[PDB]
């Protein structure tokens, strides 16, 4: 299973750009396709959504009228065309697979991303610490907080928490606020009410370092946190 | 009623694929076929193109045939005949060159009366096959036929013989307002009983489309 | 001839095996179907506002 | 042979010590205690997808999902609170028979008349559901699939022989052969220590799963046999045969306990199933529409009369919130 | 008196309303029903259904209280929306009878070319040249009959009687009634040589079945519209002939087969188990 983005690179404002993410080991068209991307010195930022069998498009207030996605299931590729770019879109972009079904764990891979640098009522989720030090082997606990209750009528609370190690692409920690995700050691917990939620690790070690994030699967657009810095 | 309209959309698209295979597998014509010990029913196979079921499928004329042996799985054929309830025709394969052999034709007889009234077959059409005809040639002229036949009374040789085995056959089923028997006389050369299956199946085709319609 | 062997030692294993009463025996079953009734919806229809369905 | 009549005061010494400890049935005892009364269920759902005729379901776990195959070719999987469709898997071979469903919810399994099992994965990395194994070794038609753990399995087929497999490795680790026509059915004990079997023999077999030997012989039936249940408690298991009766037999009495039938009926069975309190017992018919029985008094309760052709499988969950029922009219419908 | 036939008027329009709205819902819910034959079936539905909406309870208001209650607008839109579920339902039941012909005729041929795509052209080309027969001469006044009354019962506002002249009178009558029934007949006689010959070729008790089959399709369709088609011409043939009386009549005789025909061609077994689970 891999997913690898090529089109990057320096742009100039107001102009277009034509990105692509080539995927193999995979069943391309049974996988909704996101993409997510993250500022230089910011957190990361939801973008576009795509469906399977391209009946549903979904974007941002910042991108849509000027940002449009497509698919190719015979070639198996993503496509995101860039039309007038701002200086706002500096950033490097992710390409998320994602699959909704009763049991399923969506935005559990991502690719590694290209870089993108041109010269010159959504829920409100928010980190109560910037940075937290802790010494090796001690636990530890982060909290998030929205701005609106997450926990839906039919009974799940659509919150997941993400990692983002020092020089590499994010991946999934837990999904749902309680699920915890495939490949991730048991050490990693999360719990929470509405509007108030927390994820604990316990006997820290080490590459356990980097950046948690939280963010909410309730409606769109989807909403980032700040994100925690956790470094010794 | 977040993240459920994806699982709908998937739902849908699952529904839609299940749709396009049933009307693709629908306008297909599926044959069950049976035979005997040693009756020719791998002989018959030859002409076509083409563990305990064996599937073959031809193409004729722009027309998709599916034949089905059963044969090779042996158990109580009471418990899975049904399975095949719904086909387009019975291909019945006899061998004419085994009426002094051993007693094989009268066992070939009970279960040809056995199959043709099933309640599950009450309204199946039968396209009968009989081989080794170039054998029985010469089989009869220096044997009695009265051997398997005791209460038979004519001359011994091929042109009536044929003709009254070809009668006996069609003294076995009781509805004959229901269903009709297509019986053929064919041996190992002479490739022309493709012919006589579209025929058959022409025929069973146009018949129901009559009775769909409510004449007939 | 050769089954013949088998069949009567199977039987004979069959044979030696500890039989209970049949009145303790629907006793047992009317006590487990007794104890457990409540947390049968079947049985007893619930709420619709803990049906999920 | 002396063997012969040797054989004959053997089985007649085992019926000997078999109505001696039967003083009273199992009425009688249940006669003093109130009846259930009437049972009004409703078809909540109706799930219709399938273009042929149903043959088998099992539901799952969670009590939420379950799993149906038809002659179409096709088996797919249900969300039976949504009636939503999470995965369809085309099988080579059309001609299917049975299906089961892991416990742990990874795995699915088939058979049918080509003879041979197949073990499907349905949480891959790849995001498609894979044929994980395909076992093979028998000489008739698989007639039904259990799963006993995420490794093992038990499979009867239409050779007279039932088998217990190892799927890491693929060969049968036991073979269980003590009939003499074709097994029809199969049903776990709850704690997967054993199991019984019902044949064409218009008989059962008690076997153990370590030993792969048969402990107990049920007698009663007329005709085939072709459902097979266990009691909740474990202790006592129900069949249904062609004779258009069921019966309720007893493993720690080792003979018949009590039997279910009405003077209507002239159809065979082709399912049976439990409820979680062990009050009522379900069972579908040839009649077209299935029927609830009162499991202590012997009563008809209900009839869940719904489907247009003979319902051919049928399930309760593990919560008993509901109960399932498929035909070869083409469509399941779930009551509660 | 009047309160009877109002009454059974009322009926009328409720039985068609039903068994319209019935065959709509039961073709639109399920989706077994969605077959390549079902969708012509569907399109008689529809023409069927407007008669019990913007055709029926008009001619009612008309007919009961004597005048007309509206002016210049509603008599034009009401008969146009006539004409064209007439000539639609008729031309629907000959597209019908080609298709059972097509069928019976040459099975694995026909049913290799019949498209979904096929289908619609031919629903939709029939329902737009039963527009340009109702709305086209109609509301540009094409047909224009000249003489006193005409003009009198154009001029004011009450008189919302149907007046046509030679032309309108005749080609009208051809094209909504008379080419279907000359393709219906030919169609079904040819059907019969063979659903005869494959009857005879077994060997005639079950002959019967068919001519009683025939004999309804054609006869329920033919005594319901044959006489009003017939005084159509013969009015304008030869004045002083017929009364408005008749001809109001023979109309009504005429739209009761709209109600009609769900009855007859709509008697598969998937619609027996639909309209068994929609009424319960
Ligand atoms: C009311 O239900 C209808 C359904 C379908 C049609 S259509 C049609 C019908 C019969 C024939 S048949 O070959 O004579 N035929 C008797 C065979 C079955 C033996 C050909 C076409 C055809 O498709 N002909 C094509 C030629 C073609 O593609 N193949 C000819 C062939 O297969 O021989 C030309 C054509 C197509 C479509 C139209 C309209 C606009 C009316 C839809 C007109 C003409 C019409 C009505
Ligand atoms: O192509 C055709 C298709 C369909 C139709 C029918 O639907 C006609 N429906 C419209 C008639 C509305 C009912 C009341 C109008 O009453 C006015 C009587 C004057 C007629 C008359 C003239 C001379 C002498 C006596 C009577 C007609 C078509 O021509
Ligand atoms: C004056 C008013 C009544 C005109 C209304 C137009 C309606 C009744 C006509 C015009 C186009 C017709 C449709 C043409 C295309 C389709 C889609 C096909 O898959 C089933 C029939 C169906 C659905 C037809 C139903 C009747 C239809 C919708
Ligand atoms: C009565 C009229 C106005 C409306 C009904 C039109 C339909 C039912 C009739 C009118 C003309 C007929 C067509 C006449 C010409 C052809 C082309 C020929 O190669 C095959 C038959 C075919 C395709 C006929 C199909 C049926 C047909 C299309
Ligand atoms: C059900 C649908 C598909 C039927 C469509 C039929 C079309 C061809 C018919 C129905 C309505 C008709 C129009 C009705 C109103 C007008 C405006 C009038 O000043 C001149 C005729 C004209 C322009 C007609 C042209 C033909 C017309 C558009």
């Amino acid at each position: 299973v891999q997913l690898v983005e090529s089109g990057g690179g320096l742009v100039q404002p107001g102009g277009s750009r034509k990105l692509s993410c080539s995927a193999s080991g995979f069943a391309f068209s049974s996988f909704g396709m996101h993409w997510v991307r993250q500022a230089p010195e910011k957190g990361l930022e939801w973008v576009a959504y795509i469906s399977s069998g391209s009946g549903t498009i979904y974007y941002a207030d910042t991108v849509k009228g000027r940002f449009t996605i497509s698919r190719d299931d015979p070639k198996n590729t993503l496509f995101l065309q860039m039309t007038s770019l701002r200086s706002e879109d500096t950033a490097m972009y992710y390409c998320v697979r994602s699959i909704y079904y009763y049991g399923s764990s969506p935005f559990d891979f991502w690719g590694q991303g290209t870089t993108l640098t041109v010269s010159s009522s959504d829920i409100v989720m928010t980190q109560a610490t910037s940075s937290v030090p802790v010494t090796p082997g001690e636990s530890v606990s982060i909290s998030c907080r929205s701005s609106k209750s997450l926990l839906h009528s039919n009974g799940n609370t659509y919150l997941y928490w993400f990692l983002q190690r020092p020089g590499q692409s994010p991946q999934l920690l837990i999904y749902r606020m309680s699920n915890l995700a495939s490949g991730v050691p048991d050490r990693f917990s999360g719990s929470g009410s509405g509007t108030a939620f927390t994820l604990t690790i316990s006997r820290l070690e080490a590459e356990d370092v980097g950046v948690y994030y939280c963010m909410q699967h309730l409606e769109y657009p989807l909403t980032f946190g700040a994100g925690t810095k956790l470094e010794l | 009623s977040a993240e459920d309209k994806a699982a709908v959309e998937r739902s849908k698209m699952i529904d839609r694929n299940l749709r396009e295979d049933g009307e693709k597998a629908a306008r297909e014509v599926k044959l069950l076929l049976l035979g005997a010990g040693e009756s020719g029913k791998s002989t018959i196979v030859k002409q076509m193109k083409i563990t305990g079921i064996v599937e073959t499928h031809f193409t004729f004329k722009d027309l998709h045939f599916k034949m089905f042996d059963v044969g090779g799985q042996r158990s109580e054929r009471k418990k899975w005949i049904h399975c095949f309830e719904g086909v387009t025709a019975i291909i019945f394969c006899v061998a004419l060159s085994d009426y002094d052999l051993v007693n094989r034709m009268h066992e070939s007889m009970k279960l040809f009366d056995s199959i043709c009234n099933n309640k599950w077959f009450t309204d199946t059409s039968i396209i009968l096959f009989l081989n080794k005809k170039d054998l029985f040639e010469e089989k009869i002229k220096k044997s009695p036929l009265t051997i398997c036949y005791p209460e038979y009374a004519g001359s011994n040789t091929y042109e009536e013989a044929a003709a009254y085995i070809q009668c006996q056959f069609e003294d076995l089923n009781k509805r004959k307002d229901t269903k009709e028997i297509y019986t053929h006389f064919t041996c190992a050369t002479d490739t022309k009983n493709v012919q006589f299956v579209f025929d058959a199946v022409t025929d069973v085709i146009i018949k129901n489309n009559l009775k769909d319609c409510g004449l007939f | 001839i050769a089954q013949a062997r088998k069949l009567v030692e199977q039987l004979k294993m069959e044979a030696n095996i500890d039989r209970i009463k049949v009145s303790k025996a629907a006793a047992d079953l009317m006590a487990y179907c007794e104890a457990h009734a409540k947390e049968d919806p079947l049985l007893t229809p619930v709420p619709a506002s803990e049906n999920p369905f | 042979d002396q063997l012969r009549q040797e054989a004959e005061q053997l089985k007649n010494q085992i019926r000997d010590a078999r109505k001696a400890c039967a003083d009273a049935t199992l009425s009688q005892i249940t006669n003093n205690i109130d009846p259930v009364g009437r049972i009004q269920m409703r078809t909540r759902r109706t799930l219709r997808g399938h273009l042929a005729k149903i043959y088998a379901m099992h539901w799952g776990t969670d009590s939420r999902l379950l799993v149906s195959a038809s002659q179409d070719g096709k088996l797919i999987i249900w969300d039976s609170y949504t009636t939503n469709k999470v995965h369809a898997i085309p099988l080579r071979s059309s001609w299917v028979m049975t299906c089961a469903y892991a416990p742990s919810g990874n795995y699915v399994a088939c058979g049918g008349l080509d003879n041979i099992c197949s073990i499907y994965n349905l949480k891959t990395r790849e995001g498609n559901v894979r044929v994980s194994r395909e076992l093979a070794g028998h000489t008739g038609y698989l007639s039904c699939c259990r799963f006993l753990d995420d490794n093992q399995i038990v499979t009867s087929s239409g050779d007279t022989t039932c088998a217990l497999w190892d799927i890491e490795t693929g060969q049968q680790t036991t073979t269980f052969t003590g009939h003499t026509g074709d097994v029809m059915s199969l049903s776990l004990a709850p704690d997967t220590r054993l199991f019984v079997s019902g044949a064409c023999d218009a008989s059962a077999k008690l076997w153990d799963v370590r030993e792969g030997m048969c402990r107990q012989t049920f007698t009663g039936h007329e005709s085939d046999i072709n459902a097979i249940c266990f009691f909740p408690n474990g202790n006592a298991f129900a069949t249904g045969s062609d004779d258009a009766t069921c019966r309720l037999f007893d493993l720690r009495a080792d003979q018949e306990l009590m039997t279910y039938s009405h003077d209507n009926i002239i159809c065979g069975i082709t399912s049976v199933s439990f409820s979680k309190s062990g009050r009522l017992l379900l069972a579908g018919y040839d009649d077209f529409n299935c029927n609830v029985w009162d499991a202590l008094k012997a009563d008809r309760a209900g009839v869940l009369a719904g489907h247009d052709n003979r319902v051919s499988c049928l399930g309760v969950t593990d919560d008993g919130m509901a109960v399932a029922t498929g035909s070869w009219d083409s469509f399941l419908k779930i009551w509660n | 008196w009047v309160v009877g036939m109002g009454i059974v008027m009322s009926l009328i329009v409720l039985a068609i309303v039903f068994g319209n709205v019935l065959v709509i819902t039961a073709i639109a819910k399920f989706e077994r029903l969605q077959t390549v034959t079902n969708y012509f079936i569907t399109s008689l539905a529809c023409a069927d259904l407007v008669m019990g909406l913007a055709v029926v309870p008009f001619g009612a208001a008309h007919i009961l209280t004597k005048t007309w209650t509206f002016g210049n607008f509603w008599c034009e839109f009401w008969t146009s929306i006539d004409v064209l579920c007439v000539t639609a339902s008729i031309e629907t039941l000959c597209v019908i009878a080609v298709d059972r012909y097509f069928a019976i005729t040459s099975p694995f041929k026909y049913q290799s070319l019949l498209t979904k795509n096929k289908a619609r052209v031919i629903i939709l080309m029939v329902w737009i040249v039963s527009g340009l027969t109702s709305f086209l001469p109609i509301q540009m006044h094409w047909y224009r009959a000249t003489h006193q009354e005409a003009i009198n019962c154009y001029a004011e506002e009450t008189c919302c009687d149907f007046f046509t002249n030679q032309a309108y009178a005749i080609a009208s009558s051809i094209v909504s009634f008379y080419v279907p029934l000359v393709i219906m007949v030919f169609v079904y006689s040819r059907v019969f040589q063979e659903a005869k010959r494959q009857l005879q070729k077994i060997d005639c008790l079950k002959e019967h079945k068919a001519l009683k089959t025939l004999g309804i399709i054609m006869g329920t369709f033919t005594l319901c519209w044959l006489p009003f088609f017939i005084v159509n011409i013969v009015h304008v043939i030869q004045d002083n002939l017929i009364r408005k009386e008749v001809y109001i009549l023979l109309n009504w005789i005429g739209y009761v087969n709209s109600g009609f025909n769900p009855l007859i061609y709509c008697r598969s077994p998937d619609f027996r188990i639909a309209f068994q689970e929609l009424l319960c």
